[PDB]
C-alpha cells in the first residue's frame, strides 16, 4: 500500500554526525558475523559512504561497523571494506585477515582490496586492519599491499607497555607503515562505560580528513580524533630532554595521541629506516603528486607517438604540475625529456622518460622557544624616569 | 646579421595538428603596462613599470575544425592548451623555430560573413593564462600570472616582488 | 588536416527555403564575457569568464522576399525560427555539412540605397534567443540563455550553475 | 526561389513624380529598440523589445526641383507626403513593385559641395511619422507612431498593448 | 564469435579465416583465473588473433541485476569506433568501452614490477579491462609469436593500408599492359598513398617498381610486380616518469632572500 | 617481458645541467680504469656527448669523467677522449699520456687523438 498526506514518527536517531566530505579512499579490513541483515558476503569487496552503508552491509555490533563509525565520526569518507569472517585461534585469523589467492580464483582478505579500483573506482589510498595489524604477518601483508597499492598502511601495536610498542616497531624498517600505538578508550552506549579501540581507523578517518580541508600534503600530526573519550595508556607530551613517553614513542616512529582525553594524533614520522624518507609528509605526497599527474594524463598510453608527442606531454606535465605549485603542495618543481634515454630504439617499444624532479613543503616537527628572564627593563619602567 | 624572415607556421591545439587550415596566427602581444610618471623636478614622464597587460592570443580557421571548435567557453578556463609554431627562414639557409607554447580560455569564435564563392573564415581568439615563447629552442618567455612568473632569459624578473609579498 | 573551405550557402526561414536570394549569411559571433581579473600576487590579468555576450545572426537578401519581411517586430519575440546551412568542400571533395538552426527576434531591417542601376541588397538582423550549431552532423554548439544551457560537445558547461541556483 | 534584384525607382512627393531626377532613394531602416537582457539564472542576454527606433527616409535629387524643396521645415510636421516605389525585376521577368507610402517631415536639405564640372547633388532626409510598405500590392509594414499602430502582415502587433494602455 | 572463442577449435577457425579475410579475430578466454587465460594463450602464436580475457558483467533489464557478456563484441564495437575518429592506425588500447557495468573479475593496473592482474595479462598478449566499473580495454599486444608483428597498430595498418590501395586501384587487373602501365601504377600508388601519410597513417613511405623481377617473361603472364616499404606509427604503449623529490628549493623559497 | 601503461620510479639524478650546443671539438686524455662498467678499451678514442655517454665509456669515479664534466658544465660540445690507462711511476705515466706508435701499428696516448677524424669525423680543434 501507501500513505498520502503527512506521516509523523516517533523514533529514536543519534544525535548526527557532520564532517567535511572527504575524497580520499580507505581500505578496510575487519570482522564480522555474515547474518541475516548483514548483506554483505564476507570476502567481497563493497563500496561505504555512510553510516547506514556500514550497517546495511555489516552488522550493526560488527567490528567492521565499529571501524567505519571510527571513520564517519572525523570524515565522510570512501571505504572500501572486506568482511573477513571471524575464526576461532589467532594465527587462522590473521591467515584470514591477510588472505590470498587460496579460493578458485578470487581474492580474499586484505588481497581483496587491491580489487577496489575496477569494482568501484576506488583505489585505496589508506590501509587499515583495525586490531589485526598488532600481529607481526598482517602488518607485512599491510607492507606489501601499501607497496603495490601505493598507499599508507596504517598499523597499531599492541595494549601493553611502551617497550612492547618499540620493540613492534623495530620489526620494520618501511616506507609506507604508520603505526599508532595507544589504543583509543570509546564510550560505548550500550555498556554505558568506556570500551576499547585500536585507534587505527581513528587515524585513518583523520587522515583523510587532512586531505579535505588542508590538502594531502599536510601532515596530520595535529589534528583532532572526534567521537573518542581517552586512551588505553595516558600518554605524555613533557619537554627537557625527558623520557617522554609521547617522544619515547616518536623516536621509535610510532605516532601518539597526547592531550585532553585523547584529543590528538601526534607523530608524523613514518616507520623508514631512511631519512629520505622520514616524514608522511613526504610519503603521501610524493605518493599523491603522481595519481594526480597519472589520473590527468591517460590520454598517453594510447596516441601513438607523434613529433611532438613528447612536447606535449612536458607542458602538459608542467600544467598539472603549476597547478600543483599553485595551491602550495610543492615549491618549485622541474619537468622535462630525459635527454639521455630517449632512443628511437626506446620509441620502436613505445618507451619515452620524463624527469620529474620537485620538492616538498617541510613540516614545521620541531618550533623552539629561546627563552629568558633578564633584569634589562627594571629601569626602564619601576623609576621615577 | 643575417636577414631572417618568418615563411611558414603550424598550430597544435591539443596535439592534434592544424598543418592544413590555419591561414593566420597571431601571437599576444607582450606590453607592459606603463603609467607615465611626471613629478617633483623633472619636466618629462619616465614611464614606471606596473605589471604586464592582459594577453590574447588569436588565430584563424577556414574549414569547420572541430578540434578548435570544441574548446570555445568551457567551464575550465585555462583548459585551451595550443602551440603556435613558426619557420624563420635565413638567408644562408639555417631555419629557426619559434614556438609559443600558451594556455587560457578560448573567448570568442566569430565566424565571419558567408558569401557563395568567397572564402569564410572562422576568427578566434583565445585570452592567454599562460605564455612561454621558445626561440631556437631557447626560452625567452615564460609568463605565467598566477603563480606570478615573469622570465626573460631564463631569470624570472618577479623574484623581487615574490619575497616582497610573501608568495 | 586536409585543406577545407566553405563553397556554398542556404538559408531556411520557417521551412521555406531562400535558394535563389540570400548573397550572404552571418552566423552569431559567440564572444565569451571576459573580464581581465588582476589581484593580489601576480603582476598580469587572467581572464576569468562571467557569461556569454549578446548573439545577434545577420543575413542579407537582395529581391522583396516576404517570406522573411513578415518576421520583422513581431509581439512573439523567439519567433522567428531560422536554419543558417553551409557547405564546406575539402580537397578531396569530402562536403561537410555545417548546419546553424537559431531562433530570435529580427531585430532589424534595413533596406539600403536604392540606386537604378545597382543592386538593392536588403540587411537584416536577428537577436538570437536559442542557437545550436552543427557540423558534420554533430552537435557543437547549443546555446539557450533562459534554459541556462551551454553545450560545447554535448556536455552542458552550466550543470555547475544550474545546481549552485537551484534551476 | 528566382534571383530577384531592384532595377528601377521612382518618387512621388506630393502627387508629383520625381521620374527624371532621383538617382538614390532609401527606405527608413526599421530597427527594434532591444535592450539586452541579462538576469537570474541565465548566461546570456535574450533582447527583450521596447518598441521601435526613429525611422529617417532619405533621398537625393540632383536638379533643383522646387517640388521637394518646398517642404522643409513647414510648421506643419507630418505634411510631406511621399511614395518610394522600386521595381524589383526577377529572373523570369515577372516585376514585383515594393511601394512604401510614407508621411513625416522633411528635416534635412543639404546641398552638398558644388563644383563646376561635377554633378551637384542635393541630398534630402525625412523624419517618418508614418510608414506604410506594400510588396506586390500587399501590406507588409504599417507603422503609425501616434495612434500606435505596427501591423506586419496585416496583423496589428499592438492590439496588446492597446487594450493594457486603454487607447 | 562471442561465447564461443573460449573454445580452441572455434579459436583455430576464427584464427585460419582471419588469415583469408585478412582480419582480426578478436577472442576470449574463459570466466576462470588468470592462468586458465595464460594458458589458453599459449595455443596460438598467430598474428591475427587478439585475445581480451574478462568478461564483461553488464546490467540487465529484465532480471534487473548484472548478467555476464563474453566481452567480445565490446571489444569489436571499440575496435570499429576507432577507426571513426582517430583512424585505423590508432590503438583501440585505452578508449572507453560503453554500456558496461564491471568485469568478471577485478583487474588490477598497478606499478612496482609486480604481479600485477593487468601485467601478468599483458605479458600473455592478453588485453584486459583495467578501470572504473569496467571503463577500457587496455591491450594492445596481438597474439603474435614474432616481435616485428607484436602490435594490432602494425597489424592493423599494414592490413588497411593495401585495402585502400586495393580498392582504388581496381583499374590494375584489367587496361592490358602497355608501356606507361607500369609507371602509372606507381604514380598512382604513390598518390594514395600520401594522402595516407597526409593523414598520418605512415611516415616516409617508398613505393618503386621492382626492377629485378619484371621480366618480359613474367609480363606475357601479365604479372608485375611493385615493392611498397612504409613505417607505420608506433604506440606509445609505455610512458616512463622519473620522478624525485628533492631539498633543491629548500633555500629558494621558505627564507628571507 | 615488456610493460604496458605508465610507470613512475622513484630514482636520484642530480640537477640537469643545461649548457649551449657547441660545434667545437675537444681532444682530451686522462686516467682511468678498465673495468666490467667502463665500456671503453684503453688508448681507443670515442665520441662524447653526454655525460651519461662520458659515464657509459668511462668510470663514472674516473678522471676522464671528471674532465669530462669540467666541459659539460659549460658546453655541450664534441670530445674525443682517449682513456690511457694508470701506472705507477710519474715517469712511465708520462710516457703512457704521450704515447706514441709502440703498438703493432696502433696509436696510443695522445697521438690517438691525431685518429679523432676517420673514426668519428671529428678533428680536434683543442687539446687537454
Amino acid at each position: 500500500s501507501f500513505f498520502h498526506g503527512v506521516t509523523v514518527t516517533n523514533v529514536d536517531i543519534g544525535a548526527r554526525t557532520i564532517a567535511l566530505p572527504a575524497s580520499s579512499v580507505i581500505g578496510l579490513c575487519d570482522v564480522f558475523t555474515p547474518g541475516a541483515q548483514a548483506s554483505a558476503k564476507p570476502n567481497v569487496p563493497v563500496l561505504l559512504t555512510s553510516k547506514k552503508d556500514a550497517a546495511a552491509a555489516f552488522g550493526i555490533g560488527s567490528s567492521i561497523y565499529l571501524a567505519c563509525e571510527a571513520i564517519y565520526n572525523r570524515a565522510q569518507a570512501v571505504i572500501v571494506a572486506v568482511g573477513v569472517e571471524t575464526a576461532e585461534t589467532p594465527e587462522a585469523q590473521a591467515s584470514a585477515v591477510i588472505g590470498g589467492i587460496s579460493a578458485a580464483g578470487e581474492r580474499t582478505g586484505l588481497q581483496a582490496l587491491l580489487d577496489g579500483k575496477s569494482r568501484f573506482n576506488a583505489q585505496p589510498r589508506l590501509l587499515v586492519a583495525p586490531g589485526h595489524s598488532a600481529q607481526q604477518a598482517v602488518a607485512t601483508a599491510m607492507d606489501g599491499l601499501a607497496e603495490k597499492l601505493r598507499a599508507i598502511a596504517i598499523l597499531d601495536g599492541p595494549n601493553s607497555t611502551d617497550e612492547a610498542a618499540v620493540a613492534y616497531a623495530k620489526n620494520f624498517g618501511s616506507k609506507r607503515l604508520f603505526m599508532v600505538d595507544p589504543g583509543v578508550q570509546v564510550w560505548d552506549s550500550a555498556t554505558n562505560a568506556a570500551r576499547n579501540a585500536p585507534a587505527s581507523a581513528y587515524a585513518a578517518g583523520l587522515f583523510a580528513w587532512t586531505d579535505a580541508e588542508y590538502g594531502f600534503w599536510s601532515s596530520p600530526s595535529n589534528k583532532e580524533i572526534k567521537g573518542v573519550t581517552g586512551t588505553s595508556r595516558p600518554v605524555e607530551f613533557l619537554d627537557g630532554d625527558e623520557t617522554c613517553r609521547a617522544n619515547l614513542l616518536n623516536n621509535a616512529n610510532i605516532a601518539t595521541i597526547i592531550r585532553d582525553d585523547g584529543y590528538r594524533l601526534w607523530g608524523n614520522r613514518t616507520l623508514s629506516s631512511d631519512s629520505k624518507w622520514a616524514f608522511v609528509t613526504r610519503v603521501r605526497t610524493m605518493d599523491l603528486v603522481m595519481d594526480a599527474i597519472l589520473a590527468g594524463h591517460k590520454w598517453a598510453v594510447d596516441r601513438g607517438i607523434t613529433k611532438t608527442y613528447v612536447k606535449d606531454v612536458t607542458e602538459g606535465l608542467r600544467a598539472f604540475m603549476r597547478d600543483l605549485k599553485n595551491q602550495g603542495a610543492v615549491i618549485n618543481f622541474e619537468v622535462y625529456a630525459d635527454p639521455d634515454l630517449n632512443s628511437a630504439s626506446q620509441l620502436a617499444q613505445g618507451k619515452v622518460y620524463w624527469n620529474i624532479r620537485f620538492t616538498d613543503v617541510p613540516p614545521a616537527e620541531n618550533p623552539n622557544f629561546r627563552v629568558e628572564v633578564t633584569d634589562q627593563w627594571l629601569t626602564e619602567v619601576l623609576d621615577v624616569a | 646579421m643575417i636577414p631572417q624572415t618568418l615563411t611558414n607556421t603550424n598550430l597544435f591545439i591539443d596535439g592534434v595538428s592544424f598543418a592544413g587550415d590555419v591561414p593566420s596566427l597571431t601571437l599576444p602581444k607582450l606590453a607592459v603596462k606603463t603609467e607615465q610618471y611626471r613629478a617633483g623636478g623633472m619636466d618629462a614622464p619616465v614611464s614606471i613599470d606596473m605589471g604586464l597587460e592582459a594577453m590574447e592570443a588569436k588565430f584563424s580557421t577556414n574549414g569547420a575544425r572541430r578540434e578548435a571548435l570544441n574548446f570555445f567557453g568551457l567551464a575550465d578556463q585555462s583548459a585551451f592548451n595550443g602551440v603556435f609554431r613558426g619557420s624563420f627562414k635565413g638567408q644562408k639557409g639555417a631555419s629557426v623555430p619559434v614556438v609559443a607554447t600558451l594556455r587560457g580560455l578560448l573567448k570568442e569564435v566569430d565566424p565571419g560573413d558567408w558569401k557563395a564563392g568567397e572564402k569564410a573564415e572562422f576568427k578566434y581568439a583565445v585570452a592567454v593564462s599562460y605564455y612561454k615563447l621558445e626561440v631556437d629552442g631557447r626560452e625567452v618567455y615564460e609568463i605565467d600570472p598566477v603563480n606570478g612568473v615573469r622570465a626573460i632569459n631564463g631569470v624570472d624578473q618577479l623574484a623581487g616582488m615574490r619575497n616582497d609579498l610573501g608568495l
